[PDB]
């Protein structure tokens, strides 16, 4: 039933393994039974197989596993018991590993881990994906206690309804802690036990509409958390404050994420209580992806929060509806370098008044990706009030086509321009540019004189001839591919003193001798440079490789 | 035996000699001509259609046409005219001498001999009611007059009643605020036009042009009007609205709308109308402070049955506190979201909605927008960025659908997942469609289906047998594989029903039409 | 971009 590799890989092809097969291979080191007909798992049915370290079992339907049966493998280290039927684990089957590193039991209908101290003689695991979205509701300190350092631990307490305490104080250090829980009731005395603990801490699911802080008895015991994420969290107006007050108890934080998230608000937050007023601490980037706002069209200006924008340096909010950052509130983020507004709603005369005089002062790279600017000219003038932009992203916006000469921030270097819809590019262009990317158009020829271009993408194009090189000669980078290209000047190649890297495939490179002998002989010695390989529109023999009498 | 000639853009600065005498039509627009002299035309002798618009003529005699008595159509507008010599004329159907120099209203006594007279283009700086009583007693059809940008001084608010036109049009002066007595209620217009407004004084606003649009209750005849280049405060604009509210018109227009300030007139009377429709185009608004709802709320409940607005960066739109007699919507080129009429029940008698050029994702949301909206029958959400998550299940589209529109998105083949059971006429252009599931079948009243513009290889075996509703279909611009044992299905059927399809598909690589394989 | 009103 299986097709194991020629290195002892062997992969559950037919998916339809009644069980494990009788006395496999010894020399096996992985194996694959993923989505598979199972249920039940004894030691004489892969005794011979201390060799084997990889062990996959997701999604079989495994009701009961005979002890003792993992000591048969002895060394396993990749242990997955993902989405089966083991409803009642045992600290038997965590006895026998010796070398583990990946332990995942998600998915299984258990509702808890026993009051028998699981997770033992595993002194080795880095890696723990603990249960299940369905009724895992109980953790004691009965609960990792054989582990006091890992990597990335992962808890399903969706329906959580009783934390024992300091069931997690026990572990010393986890680098990535992620939390699923829908209700707030034991969040902060799940908090209080983990702040030392982790570094990268991650909440999912939770409704915190209602979420209420109350100054927890942690101790003065600074926190180890530098980011804290909320992914799929629900959040109100005055909850979100309720939030702040808790990530003041971590004055060591610098990122901030919110991945899919529902704010049911307008944004009319309070920057202060009546007690402690929000610290804007040393949190530098602030991530927000897909946050769902019922009434977007009636969101605050935001004024609320002054106070805590002069410090952050990374800000992105993508595909959240932003249809303007308020002139007043671009002019407090005084530090902000790199902003990221993709797949919103920014037009240009709103994007003017967001980047009105002395907005986004320190601002370096300003990404405006997907969203719904008509015309270059415009645009690029709107940018002239950031005298430190170096960096513009406005790809994957319906420009048409450029007028001749533009006005753009003194120090660009790098501008996007792929996906843009543009049918011949001019003057338009910046002569500072050092990166220029306009892939995916409808270009026809290049001819720009761009002294100090160091990469040029204009893949995805419909360039009959070559870019001219005489006016490129810094050129480092070439992606030249997917172009209907047929031919190319002779020694055309010589301008280029510091190429390095090129695309030339997916292109008609007709391969007749009297005309392919400069090209067809330059991919020879020049065959680190090539990306990919170019082909003859008469021959799928490449032509780096053929030479003519 | 119609002959043109077309000069137009030429850099002209004589009229062009040596010109074939069967001219008919003869087009020197856009040049640097300044005078027309009679030996310039007068072998034309067949010259019905004559065009010197935009040039630089600052005198012209009348009397040069003389010889073209098959003249009817004389377009001077756009030049430098001061003076016309009066003297007797073919008779013209057609007479444009708006945005000129002169000073009086260039009426000729003669001109009350044009019996055939449909058009006349005028332009003044002063005007006085008695100048037009030369031409009084004919029945204009249309009437443009172009007002001098120094019109104001001693003006008479009877100046126009006198013109007996059907439909009328008056320019304004621009960059001015608007400060006119010029009644613009003419006893015989149905149609009138308005262009250049401004007034940006939120003290004392629009009361002069607000004037005016309220002599226009009176008149009983007033069916359409057209306002156009609008410079005004949202205050201002929504009393514009009301006024208009409360006319005779049944057809209303409003374009290129310049807004600011803050709107804090909210309390609209939509009683006693008898508008059928209001469009409005390309506007444009300064920041503002006060909450967007009240906006949308206005337009979200107008009782009346067509609504336009298009080229306005507006992100939203409010479901009626009410049932709604909306039935034709056509809000393309905004910044309309997912949410748009979001929880809606009141949009019961819509039929026709248009959603193409906004900000539309989510599939799934969309159709959910739909569920209540009983009698939609046609729905276009083209040039968008709408995808369908199949996750999310069966979608919960009206069943009264019959016209959907979806090209220019990034729709997969899942979309056959997600469609109207009635369905008539899905458009599927431009997509990345990789293939045509089985699904597709249970599509029976399917009669126009277009999937060009994809990325269609092949299609299973008897795919289109059960689609006997099929009219018309679309398939080219995509890479077909022709390879023999695979194209033969569709090879054959291309050509057995030759008349259905749409376009030519071709063959990937080879270029020829599938059409036109044949495998053994 | 609704301005605090109070
Ligand atoms: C009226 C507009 C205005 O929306 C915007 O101005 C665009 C948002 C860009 C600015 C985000 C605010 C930056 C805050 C920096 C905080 C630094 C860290 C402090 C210590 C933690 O509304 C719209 O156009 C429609 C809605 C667009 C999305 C609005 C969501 C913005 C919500 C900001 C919440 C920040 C919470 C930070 C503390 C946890
Ligand atoms: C669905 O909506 C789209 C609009 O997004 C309609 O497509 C548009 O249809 C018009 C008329 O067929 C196309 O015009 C054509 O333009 C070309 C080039 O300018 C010209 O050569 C043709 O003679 C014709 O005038 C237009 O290109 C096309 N627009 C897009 C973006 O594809 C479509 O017709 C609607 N479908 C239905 C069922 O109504
Ligand atoms: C209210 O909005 C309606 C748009 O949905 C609009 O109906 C549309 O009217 C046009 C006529 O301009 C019809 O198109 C016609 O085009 C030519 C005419 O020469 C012919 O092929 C046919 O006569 C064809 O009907 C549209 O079919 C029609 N759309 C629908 C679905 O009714 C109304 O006219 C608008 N009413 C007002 C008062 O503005
Ligand atoms: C005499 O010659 C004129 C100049 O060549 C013609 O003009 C017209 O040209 C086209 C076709 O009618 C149109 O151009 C405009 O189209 C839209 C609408 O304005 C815009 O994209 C833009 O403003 C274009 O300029 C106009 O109808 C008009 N444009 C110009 C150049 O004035 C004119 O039609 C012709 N007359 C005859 C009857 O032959
Ligand atoms: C907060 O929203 C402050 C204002 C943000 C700029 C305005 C964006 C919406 C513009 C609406 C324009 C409506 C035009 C008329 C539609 C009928
Ligand atoms: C621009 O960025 C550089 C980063 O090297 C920084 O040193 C400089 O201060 C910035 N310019 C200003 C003051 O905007
Ligand atoms: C330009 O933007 C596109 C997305 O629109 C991205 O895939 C590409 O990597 C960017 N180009 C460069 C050189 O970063
Ligand atoms: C104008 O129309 C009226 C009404 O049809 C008619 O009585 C009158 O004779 C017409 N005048 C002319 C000649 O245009
Ligand atoms: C635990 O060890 C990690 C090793 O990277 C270290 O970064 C962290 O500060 C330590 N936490 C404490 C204080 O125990």
């Amino acid at each position: 039933s299986l097709s194991c590799d020629r290195n002892g890989i062997c992969k559950g092809s037919s998916g339809s393994l009644n069980s494990i097969p009788s006395g496999l291979t010894e020399a096996v080191k992985s194996l694959d039974l993923s989505n598979n007909r199972i249920t039940y798992i004894s030691n004489s049915d892969l005794q011979r197989c201390v060799n084997l370290q990889a062990l996959v079992l997701t999604s079989n339907g495994i009701n009961t596993i005979e002890e003792d049966s993992f000591s048969s493998l002895g060394s396993l280290e990749h242990l997955d018991l993902s989405y089966n039927y083991l409803s009642n684990l045992s600290s038997s089957w965590f006895k026998p590993l010796s070398s583990l590193t990946f332990l995942n039991l998600l998915g299984n209908p258990y509702k808890t881990l026993g009051e028998t101290s699981l997770f033992s003689h595993l002194t080795k695991l880095q890696i723990l994906r603990v249960g299940n979205m369905d009724t895992f509701t109980k953790i004691q300190r009965k609960d990792f206690a054989g582990l006091t350092f890992l990597e990335e631990l992962e808890i399903d307490a969706s329906d959580l309804q009783s934390y024992e305490p300091k069931s997690l104080k026990s572990i010393q250090n986890v680098s990535h802690l992620i939390l699923h829980m829908k209700q707030h009731i034991l969040l902060l005395e799940i908090f209080v036990d983990v702040t030392s603990s982790v570094e990268c801490l991650e909440l999912r699911d939770t409704d915190l509409d209602t979420f209420h802080f109350s100054e927890l008895s942690t101790g003065e015991t600074n926190s180890l958390i530098k980011k804290f994420t909320f992914r799929n969290v629900k959040i109100t107006d005055e909850s979100l404050f309720q939030v702040m007050k808790l990530l003041n108890q971590i004055s060591g934080l610098l990122e901030l994420e919110f991945d899919d998230c529902t704010l049911n608000g307008v944004g009319n937050f309070r920057a202060s209580d009546n007690d402690r007023v929000i610290d804007p601490g040393k949190v530098e980037t602030l991530t927000i992806r897909r946050l769902h706002i019922p009434r977007f069209y009636l969101f605050y200006d935001l004024s609320t929060l002054y106070s805590l924008t002069e410090r952050v340096k990374r800000i992105t909010v993508e595909n959240s509806k932003v249809f303007l950052v308020p002139c007043l509130l671009s002019q407090h983020l005084k530090s902000l370098e790199y902003l990221d507004l993709s797949e919103n709603l920014m037009v240009e005369e709103y994007l003017k008044n967001s980047a009105c005089e002395d907005a986004w002062p320190s601002l370096q790279t300003l990404i405006l990706r997907q969203n719904h600017l008509a015309s270059l000219e415009k645009t690029g003038e709107t940018l002239l009030t950031l005298k430190n932009l170096t960096n513009i992203d406005i790809s994957k916006n319906s420009f048409h086509s450029m007028p001749e000469t533009c006005q753009w921030p003194e120090k660009m270097k790098y501008l996007n321009l792929s996906s843009t819809r543009i049918h011949s590019v001019t003057g338009c262009i910046p002569k500072t540019l050092e990166i220029l990317d306009v892939s995916n158009n409808n270009l026809n020829l290049f001819s720009l004189n761009l002294p100090q271009l160091k990469e040029l993408y204009i893949s995805r194009n419909k360039l009959m001839t070559l870019p001219d090189a005489s006016l490129l000669p810094m050129l480092l980078v070439l992606k030249i591919s997917r172009n209907q290209l047929k031919s190319v000047p002779d020694g055309i190649f010589d301008r280029l003193t510091s190429l390095q890297k090129i695309w030339l495939h997916t292109n008609p490179w007709d391969c007749s001798c009297p005309r392919i002998d400069y090209l067809s002989r330059w991919l020879n010695k020049n065959s680190q440079k090539e990306q990919g390989s170019a082909k003859c529109s008469g021959s799928g023999k490449p032509v780096r490789s053929i030479i003519c009498p | 035996s119609e002959f043109l000639v077309d000069r137009s853009k030429n850099g002209l600065i004589h009229v062009p000699k040596d010109l074939s005498q069967k001219t008919t039509i003869l087009n020197i627009s856009q040049n640097y001509i300044s005078e027309l002299w009679t030996s310039d035309i007068l072998s034309l002798s067949k010259l019905r259609i004559l065009i010197i618009s935009h040039n630089r003529i600052q005198y012209l005699d009348i009397s040069v046409f003389k010889f073209n008595q098959e003249l009817e159509y004389l377009d001077l507008s756009h030049n430098k005219l001061v003076k016309i010599s009066c003297h007797p004329t073919v008779n013209l159907k057609h007479l444009d001498l708006s945005f000129n120099a002169f000073d009086a209203l260039p009426i000729c006594k003669e001109f009350g001999n044009m019996s055939q007279l449909k058009f006349l283009g005028l332009s003044t700086t002063h005007l006085e009611k008695s100048s037009v009583l030369p031409i009084a007693h004919l029945n204009i059809s249309k009437v443009l007059l172009v007002l001098g940008e120094t019109y104001g001084e001693k003006e008479d608010p009877e100046g126009l009643q006198d013109f007996n036109t059907e439909s009328l049009h008056i320019v304004f002066p621009t960059n001015k605020e608007f400060h006119f007595i010029l009644d613009v209620s003419v006893k015989t217009v149905a149609n009138l036009e308005l262009s250049n407004i401004k007034c940006v004084l939120e003290d004392n606003k629009c009361s002069y042009f607000l004037s005016i649009l309220a002599k226009l209750q009176t008149n009983p005849k007033l069916s359409n009007l057209t306002l156009n280049n609008i410079e005004t405060t949202w205050n201002s604009f929504i009393r514009i609205l009301q006024l208009v509210w409360h006319t005779t018109v049944w057809y209303f227009s409003i374009s290129n709308v310049k807004l600011q300030g803050q709107l804090d007139f909210r309390d609209f009377d939509y009683s006693g109308t008898s508008l059928k429709a209001l469009s409005i185009h390309q506007v444009v608004s300064d920041v503002f402070g006060f909450p967007q709802s009240y906006i949308y709320e206005i337009f979200s409940n107008m009782n009346i049955k067509n609504f336009t607005v298009s080229g306005t960066r507006m992100v939203h739109m409010l479901c009626p506190s009410k049932i709604s007699p909306f039935l034709h919507l056509d809000f393309s080129n905004n910044l309309l979201t997912d949410t748009v009429f979001e929880n809606c029940g009141h949009l019961t008698e819509l039929e026709t909605l248009i959603l193409q050029m906004n900000q539309l994702k989510e599939l799934s949301k969309i159709a959910e927008m739909t569920t209540q909206m009983k009698s939609l029958q046609q729905l276009d959400i083209s040039q968008n960025s709408v995808s369908y998550d199949e996750k999310k299940g069966d979608c919960s589209w009206t069943k009264s659908l019959l016209s959907l529109n979806m090209s220019s998105n990034i729709l997969t083949d899942t979309i056959f997942r997600c469609l109207p059971p009635r369905i008539k006429v899905l458009d599927l252009h431009s997509n990345k469609i990789k293939s045509i599931p089985k699904q597709v079948v249970k599509l029976e009243a399917l009669q126009e289906l277009n999937v060009a513009s994809n990325q269609l290889k092949s299609v299973p075996d008897g795919i289109f047998d059960r689609l006997t509703s099929l009219q018309k279909i679309w398939l080219h611009t995509n890479p077909w594989d022709c390879s023999c044992p695979r194209i033969d299905y569709l090879s054959r059927w291309l050509n057995k029903n030759s008349q259905k399809e749409q376009g030519s598909a071709k063959c990937s690589g080879s270029g020829k039409p599938v059409r036109s394989i044949i495998c053994p | 971009x609704s301005k605090k009103k109070k």
